DNA sequence: CAGCTAATGGCCATAATACCATAATAATAGTTTTTA
DNA sequence: TAAAAACTATTATTATGGTATTATGGCCTTGGGC
């Protein structure tokens, strides 16, 4: 938690930037730290997502993909209800999540695949309140599905790649159990 | 980058005896040279290398395996038992044991012995620039026998200058000191002179420390539109030791003591997390990060700028403070500041104006309002450079610096003294110089450490005049300071 | 000092004047009389204030009456300074406009002196009356109040929005604001005023008389009351032949800061917890922990480790003795140079007096050092504890008051030279000369002293002096900020930080075209 | 006693220290190239 | 598709400083009716 916190400082005042070497390892090893938490609440959503927020452009780009590579994993290796924590900020974050998603996807790089992953994943357990929630999602459901959504019809005109593989789970992620609350007969 | 210096003893025979002389043998003259300079450069302690190797002789040192040479050492920044280990060899007893216990002389032959002592310039691992070597001889004649051996002297002699591989031979006594001039040309190899002794050398070295040293690298802006890189330069620091080095007792090891932040409280440890740089007064402790801190400092970056033009003569002394080392403003990656930067001095000082600039050190700082003299390029035929072109570093004055000074009345003298105060301090006056000028106080105990260089009882305990002579004061002015004490009083002191 | 303080301020309508550019006259008036706040909280030594309100609208007094009175009200009592003392800047203050007289709160404030500096010892007093002088002017009092402050030993200061003769600065460079702003009502109260000064400590008052801009241009509240230079007792010995009891006197010199950034604690910010580790390792091979600090000193050099102890330092070291101020020798000023002076601490070097002979004698020898441009060369060793070294020294001469300065003679080793090729060889460049010349021209517009007043004073535009140096500025925003409200980002850098940071655009507006004729005539490379 | 000591109250310079912060060089990796 | 070098750039190196900081540094200030 303190390394947590004296990076938490390391991305303010040095350039507006931490030492990414430094987040690499924090988050890094932050992997079994979070495997082991039990539930983060406060300040870990913050700590991830602005570590990812911020790990979204050209900083001090070191075996560039390494940029890259700290979320690579970063996201991935962060499945836990811990890691369902944006489920809080999603209808805000999902503009985020796709625009990571265009970021590196679109960035011409040898990892898109951890893009897909977290995508996927992020993606499912979004996916899985969806499946346990009718409140918080119904709307905010069709918030989440239609940011997607605009992808979803996206790849009929355009040429995605890959991506492709992208929509079907999104284009799953739409329909769940989501028949119920938002029908998906057509689909 | 850090270079070679080499000793070497020239021998045919004679020459590590006396010449049968009263004295000593120049030999031996020429081992407290080695011992000068390399002892010197536990003063200077320079990164350069020493070299000390004989030759011409009658057993070897060497791993080239042939007739008449001793290695003694290979080339090294100095070691103390290395003095010692070569501070066998003072003395008749030392002359001889020296000699005889390695073997002493037989032949020689020149250019093998050029590169002999090159082959030393072989020793080099690392990086050097300087090749400079020095030949301890008397020889009037290498030899008349095989002149083939003297084309090999103007023959390899040529090639090991064309090595960048510089030798001489001072002026060492022989004779007049030497009485030769004739064919020596190959035997040897910013305004200045020369000396033919090892005196010089001795002094010149007891104080002396670095020399080739640029580093941080800063900029100017000169407006926001136009661009000159600036040059960080010590002239010098008020050059100070390397400092006292944790070395633990009876282990006489380096402590390899480490520091952090245990908990003072419970025996846990602390972060820098954990805490915060602070500021406190009456009642109210204040916290703020050590970061706060250090973003406090922000304004602009480390880099210059033109803030202006100022008469020179504006502020002579109603001040000063911390200096000015030499920044020099870099033209080969930005030049035309070549152009630039000197037509600026040109006028400038023409002007007798100079450049204002705002100096922000290095990784930030809170920079501050320092003016820039034009410094001017001062060279003489052999280029004594006292200016070298760039500018002064002029701190400006600030409020701390007026912080206090008294201001009170003043009682004035009178012309009948300055009649004789003049000429009293013609008595009293030097024509001074650049040079033998320090802090020896300090000097003194790399003295106390030449000590266990030498391992030896008392220092070199050598002379500067930081501290004035009596029988000069006494002598060239008098007593006429009676005159001056009863001029308006009965002191009493 | 150990002192009490008398501010005297107008919040009144006039120093509520809407005003272009610099802020009212009252918000100068918290801005600088709260930057005496702040140097009070910068002075932290035995300083105090009770504080006279005029401008506002209300009546706090000894006596409410008497016609006078009127608007005067006591918010503040002379003690140690605290921090709810600086709490009340941060809520009482408004644009607060209602009419006092001046000699009103001028008595008001004799009485500040008066009573509680009765049972509070301070040798140095001061009463400050800031206003812009609108009001019906009493005359009647005046030279009462003025001489019986006298008998307070009063010195005075009075700011204003004026000068008694590209933005306008609040703070830095002169008065800024268009000249004849001036309300004329307020200078018959400039008049009133002049009267005041010109009765107390005498017509020179006059400059003394200032605004609240210049307020934040100079320094000037920060000479008042303080202390002098304490003497550095030691002979000067002049030769074998001379030695004098001497005082030397640190006269510029280098700032710090005035704690380390204490790097106690958070959480708590209890430094029980907080100490550093002092951590003494063996040195190889697993080079475990080693306990009882003490360990030799020693070093290695070149290749040579140095085993040595403190011991064979502290008796092998030869020194000086504990003091000495010794004449090394003298030499003439025109082989020297001013980069060649060096050092950072500087000595302002007055006499032992009082049998002042020798301190007249030396003015003799310094006329017989000026005439023939002569410096002094001389051992200093520092007196209250036990150090060498040596120096240059040498006189300074401003005609009205003159001394030595001791300082390092740049020491041999201290000269740094490189292999540089010259400058004197330009063949590589040069332009034409006619861009040259033009920019000479710039720099004159940009020269920043130039001839002023017609006294050859050439005003330098960043004048140096009054006009401070950051670190300790910037801090001070953060001090007050911080200090007197919650964390937060980046504290306010309040431009007249960068009026002084930055000069003036006359001149620089004189660079413009100009600094066209860098970029034009002048290209880059890279 | 004589005058109160005299180490009390205070503490500035230092040197030391630290952080702390770069070129003198020397590496990494690096993203392109087709090839396969 | 990778897959090859690849001369490029990077960020890596301190030695050397300078800050900035520590520390008291051996001194000037405090005391009481006999």
């Amino acid at each position: 938690r303190a390394f947590l916190g004296e990076l938490k400082t390391q991305m303010t005042s040095a350039v507006r930037e931490p030492k990414l070497p430094v987040l690499a390892g924090c988050l890094k090893g932050l992997s079994s730290l979070l495997c082991n938490f039990t539930k983060s609440m406060e300040e870990d959503p913050q700590t991830s997502r602005e570590i990812f927020n911020f790990v979204l452009k050209a900083i001090r780009p070191q075996i560039d993909l390494k940029r890259y590579a700290v979320p690579s994993a970063g996201l991935r290796l962060f499945a836990l209800h811990a890691s369902q924590f944006s489920t809080c900020l999603l209808d805000n974050y999902v503009s985020l999540f796709e625009v990571l998603l265009k970021w590196c996807a679109h960035t011409n790089v040898e990892l898109k695949k951890a893009a897909l992953s977290a995508l996927e994943s992020f993606l499912k357990q979004v996916s899985n309140m969806v499946a346990k929630n009718a409140e918080m999602h119904k709307n905010k459901l069709q918030y989440f599905m239609e940011q997607f959504y605009g992808i979803i019809r996206n790849v009929d005109s355009n040429n995605k790649e890959l991506s492709i593989a992208i929509r079907g789970y999104g284009l799953f992620a739409g329909p769940c159990k989501v028949i119920n609350a938002k029908d998906v007969d057509f689909m | 980058g850090r270079d070679s210096l080499i000793f070497l003893v020239d021998a045919s025979k004679a020459m590590f005896e006396s010449q049968s002389e009263d004295e000593l043998t120049p030999f031996d003259m020429s081992i407290q040279c080695i011992q000068s300079v390399y002892i010197s450069k536990i003063i200077s302690s320079d990164r350069d290398l020493l070299a000390v190797v004989f030759y011409g002789t009658e057993k070897d040192k060497n791993s080239v395996n042939f007739k008449n040479i001793y290695v003694l050492q290979e080339l090294d920044n100095p070691g103390a038992k290395r003095i010692l280990e070569l501070d066998q060899f003072k003395g008749q007893q030392g002359q001889k044991r020296f000699q005889d216990m390695m073997g002493h002389g037989s032949d020689y032959s020149l250019s093998e012995v050029l590169w002999v002592c090159a082959n030393l310039f072989s020793d080099v691992q690392f990086k050097m620039s300087h090749k400079r070597i020095m030949l301890f001889t008397n020889e009037d004649n290498p030899h008349g026998n095989d002149s083939a051996k003297a084309s090999r002297a103007r023959t390899k002699a040529g090639d090991l200058r064309d090595t960048g591989i510089f030798l001489d031979l001072m002026h060492l006594k022989k004779p007049g000191g030497f009485d030769i001039s004739l064919f020596y040309r190959d035997i040897i190899s910013v305004h200045f002179e020369e000396s033919s002794k090892l005196e010089d050398l001795l002094r010149k070295v007891r104080a002396k420390e670095t020399r080739k040293r640029a580093l941080s690298r800063l900029k100017l802006k000169l407006n926001k539109d136009i661009v000159i890189s600036v040059g960080i330069y010590n002239l010098v620091q008020k050059a100070l030791k390397p400092p006292p080095i944790k070395l633990y007792r009876e282990t006489n090891e380096p402590v390899k003591t480490k520091t952090r932040t245990f908990n003072t409280s419970t025996g846990g440890l602390l972060l820098p997390s954990d805490t915060k740089r602070s500021q406190i007064y009456g009642s109210r402790q204040i916290i703020l990060e050590k970061e706060e801190t250090e973003e406090l400092k922000r304004f602009d970056d480390p880099g210059l700028m033109l803030m202006g033009f100022k008469p020179l003569v504006l502020l002579k002394k109603h001040h000063y403070l911390r200096p000015s080392l030499f920044v020099y403003p870099e033209e080969s990656l930005v030049i035309g500041s070549s152009t630039l930067f000197s037509a600026l001095l040109i006028k400038c000082l023409e002007k007798e104006v100079a450049a204002l600039c705002r100096y922000t050190p290095r990784r930030n700082i809170p920079p501050y309002f320092v003016a820039l003299v034009p410094q001017e390029e001062e060279l003489d035929d052999q280029k004594i450079q006292v200016t070298p072109p760039g500018f002064q570093l002029v701190f400006l004055p600030f409020a701390d610096d007026k912080r206090k000074m008294p201001f009170t009345e003043k009682i004035m003298a009178t012309p009948e003294q300055v009649g004789k105060m003049k000429a009293i301090v013609e008595k009293l006056r030097f024509t001074y110089r650049s040079d033998s000028f320090e802090n020896p106080v300090l000097q003194q105990h790399f003295r106390n450490l030449e000590a266990l260089a030498l391992d030896l009882m008392e220092p070199e305990q050598a002379v500067d005049l930081t501290l004035p002579k009596v029988e000069a004061m006494n002598k060239r002015l008098g007593s006429l300071v009676d005159e001056f004490k009863e001029l308006v009083y009965p002191p009493d002191y | 000092n150990k002192a009490a303080v008398v501010l005297c301020m107008d919040v009144g309508f006039t120093m509520s004047n809407s005003i272009p550019g610099i802020e009212s006259p009252f918000e100068q008036a918290k801005k600088v009389i709260t930057m005496f706040v702040q140097r009070q909280v910068f002075a932290e030594n035995k300083d105090e204030i009770a504080l006279v309100l005029f401008g506002t609208d209300g009546t706090d007094n000894p006596l409410s009456g008497g016609d006078q009175y009127q608007n005067i009200t006591v918010h503040r009592h002379l003690m140690l300074p605290d921090f709810d003392l600086l709490e009340d800047i941060e809520s009482k203050i408004q644009p607060g406009s209602q009419q006092a007289d001046f000699l009103d709160a001028l008595i008001v404030s004799m009485d500040v002196i008066q009573h509680e500096t009765i049972g509070k010892k301070f040798e140095k007093r001061h009463i400050e009356i800031f206003t812009d002088l609108s009001s019906r002017f009493s005359k009647s009092q005046l030279d009462i109040i003025i001489h019986s402050l006298k008998k307070c030993d009063i010195s005075l200061q009075f700011f204003l929005p004026f000068s008694l003769g590209g933005p306008f600065r609040l703070g830095g460079h002169g008065p800024s604001f268009p000249l004849k702003g001036i309300t004329e009502q307020q200078k018959e109260g400039l008049e009133i005023v002049k009267m005041v000064m010109i009765s107390l400590e005498g017509e020179d008052g006059l400059d003394e008389i200032y605004s609240f801009s210049e307020s934040l241009r100079k320094l000037c509240v920060f000479k008042k009351i303080e202390r002098h230079s304490i003497h550095w007792p030691c002979r000067l010995t002049i030769g074998s032949n001379l030695s004098i009891r001497i005082a030397a006197y640190k006269s510029i010199l280098q700032e710090r800061v005035k704690k380390t950034w204490t790097v106690v604690d958070a959480k708590t910010l209890k430094k029980e917890d907080i100490q550093k580790e002092t951590v003494y390792c063996l040195n190889d091979d697993d080079e475990t922990e080693v306990l009882k600090e003490d360990i030799i000193q020693g070093f290695r050099y070149g290749s040579d480790i140095v085993p040595f102890s403190k011991v064979d330092e502290e008796q092998m070291k030869y020194k000086s003795e504990g003091k000495c101020f010794s004449v090394l020798g003298f030499c003439k000023s025109s082989q020297v140079q001013r980069r060649f002076f060096m050092g950072n601490q500087v000595l302002k070097v007055f006499a032992a007096r009082d049998d002042e002979a020798a301190a007249v004698a030396l003015s003799s020898l310094i006329h017989a050092l000026d005439d023939l441009d002569m410096v002094a060369i001389v051992r200093y060793a520092y007196d209250k504890r036990a150090n060498p070294q040596v120096g240059v020294a040498f006189p300074h001469i401003k005609h009205n008051y003159e001394c030595l300065v001791y300082v390092q003679l740049p020491f041999m080793e201290d000269l740094r030279q490189y292999m540089f090729s010259s400058l004197k060889n330009s063949k590589k460049y040069a332009p034409t000369e006619a861009q040259l010349n033009a920019v000479d021209a710039l720099i004159d517009s940009m020269s920043l002293a130039k001839k002023d007043e017609k006294t050859d004073t050439l005003e330098d535009l960043f004048p140096t002096t009054k006009i401070p140096n950051p670190r300790f500025q910037r801090l001070f925003q953060c001090l007050l900020h911080r200090a007197l409200h919650p964390r937060e980002p980046l504290p306010p850098i309040q431009q007249h930080i960068w009026n002084m940071l930055n000069p003036p655009a006359e001149v620089t507006t004189k660079s413009q075209i100009p600094l066209s004729k860098i970029k034009t005539l002048f290209p880059l490379i890279e």
